[PDB]
């Protein structure tokens, strides 16, 4: 019955201050436009032009 | 950088491009090289 069946448990334990950050969530991307004043963001290089 | 003289370091200018980039994070104070190469 419920509460007695086997259960698969996985712990997502993470630590900090051991190495430079190297695990990051997915980063989305949008389409590329030209000849229009837009706000761009190339690898964190933000700017308008 | 190809050269023309097998003798000591030559005279010329050539910049080095980046090759490898790693986030190791580790603690370094000493480095050693590796060589792949009886006594008579
Ligand atoms: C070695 O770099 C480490 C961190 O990994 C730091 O704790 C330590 O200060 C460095 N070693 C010494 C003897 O200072």
């Amino acid at each position: 019955g419920v509460g007695y069946q086997p259960y698969r448990v996985v712990v997502l334990s993470f630590e900090l201050l051991h190495a430079p950050a190297t695990v990051c969530g997915p980063k989305k991307s949008t389409n590329l436009v030209k000849n229009k004043c837009v706000n761009f963001n190339f690898n964190g290089l933000t700017g308008t032009g | 950088t190809p050269i023309n003289l097998v003798r000591d370091l030559p005279q010329g200018f050539s910049a080095l491009e980046p090759l490898v980039d790693l986030p190791i994070g580790i603690n370094i104070t000493r480095f050693q090289t590796l060589l792949a190469l009886s006594s008579s």
